[PDB]
RNA sequence: GAUCCUUCGAUGUCGGCUCUUCCUAACCUAGCGGCUAAGGGUUGGAUUGUU
RNA sequence: AGAAAAAUCCGUAAGC
RNA sequence: UACGUCCCUCUCCAAACGAGAGAACAUGCAUGGGCUGGCAUGAGCGGUGGGGCUCGUCCCGAGGCGCUGAACCUUGAGGCCUGCAUGCUCAGGGACAC
RNA sequence: GGGAUCUCGCAGGUAUCGUGAGGGAAGUAUGGGGUAUACGGGAACUCCCAUGCCGUGCCUCUAGUUUCUGGGGUUUGUCGAACGGCAAGUGCCCCGAAGCCAUCGCACGGUGGUUCUCGGCUGAAAGCCAGAAGCCAAUCCCAAGACCAGAUGCCCAC
RNA sequence: GCAAAGAUCUAACGGAGAUAUACUCAACAUGCAACGUUGGAUACUGGAGCGGGGAAGGAUUUCGUGCCAACGGCACUCGUA
């Protein structure tokens, strides 16, 4: 699927929502493909799958589960270039659990190794960095 | 959860030797040519590179990638002596050894603790006896012994310290090993064992630019340590009495003593590891032969191997080097040994073809933002220094 | 003996350079050269053997003493520096009383116990009367430029 | 691969070298900016002018 | 449950945390046509002192 | 007192 | 008796103490120079400054400008260069072997 | 030849390179590509590419750490002032080498025999094939109280 | 084990408390460690003080000259001994 990316936002993280569903908070609740381990919590990184629940926004989309990708993060990856890069903030998207992209639109930059596994956001990308 | 730690490096105790030494060798094929297994090498320090990946089928194939490397430096080694074994139904027995008519200096101070203030008598005799005429006929019966009674040939070859210009590293006294020779017959072996004898081998005749081989050397040392850094354990509650970072329950009330499973602490480091795989990314001649070292095919720069300021801690490279990728066991101006390998080679990775790009050599000190002195002095100008020692020359 | 070892072998394998003069001069460039292309061991050549040196000398000497005091406890600095300084000329000029004058004492206690200065320049005079040093300190305004001296 | 300028110094930023930074109100024309070291990022987040900086390059065209 | 053999000039009591080892009547992984196989694995959280 | 030794030279438990 | 080994002395790839790797007139140690890096423009002096004080001048004034990528630091639990320069060593001492 | 009122003393010492009995022992899991159609919606092996956990290291890069109190800045007191500093058990703030260190970074993690469940071939049970596991050996770690008459350098003794 | 209450350094005098050798030998590698007084340096207490006076309690602990066996949990040439 892809090369590596250090772990950044554990079970707990609050993260913003950068569609415009009218959510603008989205709570980890785990994440998917992760193989359990004793006392370990699992964390996220670009282009995975989440479990997520709004915890600010609109009342119709509040008190459920729903899914989410992650296109931002603070903590910094190393690319295989050797290139090391980070962003200013941690954000996701709201999505189907096959991918499909509830919205219509991105706010800010998403990041390639997002973009490369989820076609669709790409698309609503208004810059890949 | 699993354990902590593998059992099968057990006893951690410290290394009976400072060099390293393969406990084994290569499976000898009689159908080969014959040829040496293995080489000296002393570590120099890290660098990393970039180079361009042909890998088909892969998100990195015909991309440029950074990779860090190790600078090994190898001097050429001096072949001194002849071995011979035989196998019994207990294990192999050594027959004799053949010694070369002139050894040196530094081969000779590896019998002594104290060289300077000795009289210096270590092979005297044997000079002697075997420039005497009995002494043929005994060099002659001990070759024809090898040549009826033996299954393997080794050689005896030392190493050159005072080729090996450097400061930091103290002794004078030579490191000695063996090294196999395989492939041939008996006869073929001894002929070759006999043409180099007092003769100096150089390592790019052992191996060469894109294989790859394995690494024996010895870890740096760290002295006792806890089981928490020993072994990987994990630490305790704040709310602790008597602290936090120990093994809580050492055993179970049967059986009444405790088992050899169980984390204690003890020494950490120095011990003796093989470290398979490791790939081969360059072999340089000596600075004194080739003068640009570290220019490539897509960088034209003239520089040399050794960054900005000298590697940290050991000074110049003033040999013959290899390149490896990845790391090594033990710290710089150790001593380290370098085998054929074991393992098949086989694999896409393992027969790629190397092409480098770029060879780092900014300073190792602080962060380096230069990689020539050139380059320091045009992003500089003359300085007050400068244009005072320019003063006092003119006046 | 020690005639036989000096000279003898080492001034005999000395005529290596003779043999590197015919062998450079025969049109050779770029020959590389390692055993004599010299004689070796500067401290064989460079040292003359002036002689047992007089009872009453004087030198003149800096002390590197931030090297010396390095990550040691703030509250033990200072006379950890006497210490050092001590056994510094005492190693220097072979022997077990040294004294320290008030000017040198003054002078490295000058800033505290943990001020004490990264350098110090000192005049060592030896007597007899049995040996001794009296170390005083010598006040400059820079340390570039200075050498060990004899006064 | 290619050396690239130190937005905040105009350094020279060799391959496996430094760090790179995407800000959320990114510029269309240069989405991501590198820094050489940690001091031309801390700098750059106080909001410094690098023409009042004498070791940068800007403040070393102006001025020399 | 029954019993009352040892211990009343005393063998520290539930749960959890930490760490090692062993078993099989096999949850996963591995082979067969239900059988073989104990080699390697077997998670993180809300309420409750809990199991 | 027990050898995973041996039984002009060198080379053949041989012709040597 | 001899070969030699150990202690004292020096170095740090080792190190709780033992043990280890080394050297034993050796660029070995010391100081200085050059390099490589760190911080960010020294002391002192001098003709732009919101204002103010006295006879076009003469003074009080935070800050700024110039000399000035200056000044200082850089191996030390131990960065580089003598395949850069000087200074110190002047029969090493003791115990075993015996 | 000395000791004590018989006794040994009459022989090994030092320094290298190796052997290897015996003991320990380790790698494991998920996904994709291709096949990529066969069968009548939906396959499989060879082979390629990543990733999770575990293990053994390393310090080029990135991150953490500063009693190099390294350079600068700043508060109260204090030496008549400037300079130099000093006290506030490291006054406090910014940047900071070397070293240590992180699944917060990077590298590496091999081969053969034997048997069972079972499938066979001859053949009246027996003889012979193939054969997931597992078991044994090797690679890997310690290794002569495993008392090595293994090899070798120098001195002494006979 | 003798780790709260930050900390001492230097020279000259004093003292048996040393510069204490079989010799060779300039000296180091064969007499170590520790004490009092005076001068100088560096710190601490910091006026709710290791400042200057009293009650209760103690009863010669006060002062000078000596001494250093025991006691002052290390030491003393010094002591409320
Ligand atoms: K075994
Ligand atoms: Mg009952
Ligand atoms: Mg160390
Ligand atoms: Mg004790
Ligand atoms: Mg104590
Ligand atoms: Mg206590
Ligand atoms: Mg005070
Ligand atoms: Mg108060
Ligand atoms: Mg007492
Ligand atoms: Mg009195
Ligand atoms: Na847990
Ligand atoms: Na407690
Ligand atoms: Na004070
Ligand atoms: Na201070
Ligand atoms: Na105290």
């Amino acid at each position: 699927c892809r090369f590596r990316v250090s772990v950044a936002l554990p079970v707990g993280a609050v993260v913003n929502c950068a569609d415009n569903t009218g959510a603008k908070n989205l709570y980890v609740i785990s994440v998917k493909g992760y193989h359990g381990r004793l006392n370990r919590l699992p964390s996220a990184a670009l282009g995975d799958m989440v479990m997520c629940s709004v915890k600010k926004g609109k009342p119709e989309l509040r008190k459920k589960v729903l899914n989410a990708v992650i296109i931002r993060q603070r903590k910094s990856w190393r690319r295989k270039d050797g290139t090391v890069i980070y962003f200013e903030d941690n954000a996701g998207v709201i999505v189907n659990p096959k991918g499909e992209m509830k919205g219509s639109g991105i706010a800010g930059p998403v990041a390639k190794e997002s973009a490369d596994l989820w076609p669709k956001i790409s698309t609503h990308a208004p810059a890949i960095v | 959860h699993p354990r902590h730690g593998h059992l099968g490096f057990l006893p951690r105790k410290r290394s009976r030797q400072i060099r390293g030494r393969a406990r084994a060798f290569p499976k000898d094929d009689a159908t080969q040519k014959p040829h040496l297994t293995s080489f000296m090498v002393f570590k120099a320090g890290m660098t990393h590179i970039v180079r361009d990946v042909d890998r088909p089928g892969s998100k990195v194939n015909k991309k440029e990638v950074v990779e860090p490397v190790t600078i090994l430096e190898a001097p050429p080694m001096v072949i001194v002596g002849i071995v011979g074994y035989r196998q019994t139904p207990v294990g192999l027995k050594t027959i004799g050894t053949v010694w070369a008519h002139h050894t040196s200096v530094e081969f000779r101070r590896r019998y002594y603790k104290n060289w300077k203030q000795s009289a210096q008598l270590a092979f005297s005799r044997q000079k002697q006896f075997a420039n005497t005429k009995e002494g043929k006929v005994a060099e002659a019966r001990t070759l024809n012994a090898f040549a009826k009674k033996a299954s393997v040939i080794r050689v005896i070859a030392h190493t050159q310290l005072r080729k090996l210009r450097n400061h930091r590293v103290g002794v004078k006294k030579a490191h000695v090993q063996e090294i196999q020779v395989n492939g041939g017959s008996v006869a073929a072996k001894i002929a070759l064992a006999k043409s180099l004898l007092e003769k100096e081998v150089r390592v790019d005749s052992v191996f060469q630019q894109s294989e790859a081989c394995d690494v024996c050397s010895v870890t740096k040392g760290h002295g006792t340590e806890g089981v928490v850094k020993r072994w990987g354990v994990a630490c305790l509650p704040r709310k602790t009495h008597r602290g936090l970072r120990k093994v809580a329950c050492i055993g179970a009330w049967h059986p009444a003593r405790v088992m050899y499973t169980v984390a204690r602490a003890g020494q950490h480091g120095y011990h003796h590891r093989t470290q398979l795989n490791k790939k081969i990314y360059q072999i340089g001649r000596s600075v004194a032969v080739e003068p640009n070292q570290a220019t490539t095919t897509y960088d034209l720069t003239a520089k040399t191997i050794t960054p900005m300021g000298g590697f940290v801690g050991y000074g110049t490279v003033r040999n013959d080097y290899v390149m490896l990728k990845g790391s090594v066991s033990g710290p710089r101006r150790r001593v380290m040994t370098l085998r054929r390998p074991m393992a098949p080679q086989t694999s896409r990775q393992l027969k790629e073809k190397i092409v480098l790009k770029f060879i780092d050599t900014s300073s190792k000190i602080g962060h380096g933002r230069f990689q020539t002195k050139k380059e320091k002095n045009q992003w500089f100008g003359p300085l007050k220094k400068d244009r005072i020692r320019r003063e006092e020359r003119l006046r | 003996i020690i005639d036989a070892r000096k000279k003898a072998a080492e001034s005999r394998k000395n005529r290596d350079d003779k043999r590197w003069k015919r062998v450079l001069a025969n049109m050779d460039e770029e020959k590389r050269k390692k055993f004599h292309g010299v004689r070796g061991a500067t401290r064989a050549s460079l040292l003359k053997r002036t002689g047992r040196k007089p009872d009453a000398v004087s030198m003149e000497a800096t002390i590197h003493l931030s090297k010396l005091l390095k990550k040691k406890t703030f509250s033990k600095r200072a006379p950890l520096a006497i210490k050092r300084i001590k056994a510094f000329v005492g190693r220097l000029m072979k022997t077990k009383d040294n004294r320290i004058d008030a000017s040198l004492n003054t002078y490295i206690w000058h800033k505290g116990v943990k001020g004490v200065p990264g350098r110090v320049r000192v005049l060592i005079q030896r007597k007899s009367e049995h040996f001794y040093t009296v170390i005083s300190n010598v006040p400059v305004a820079s340390f570039k430029g200075l050498t060990t001296k004899t006064v | 691969m290619r050396t690239i300028e130190c937005e905040f110094s105009h350094f020279a930023v060799h391959p496996g070298h430094g760090r790179r930074y995407v800000p959320f109100a990114f510029l269309s024309t240069k989405p991501v900016l590198t820094f050489s070291r940690p001091k031309c990022f801390a700098l750059y987040m106080r909001k410094k002018n690098p023409r009042f900086i004498p070791w940068t390059r800007t403040y070393r065209r102006i001025h020399r």
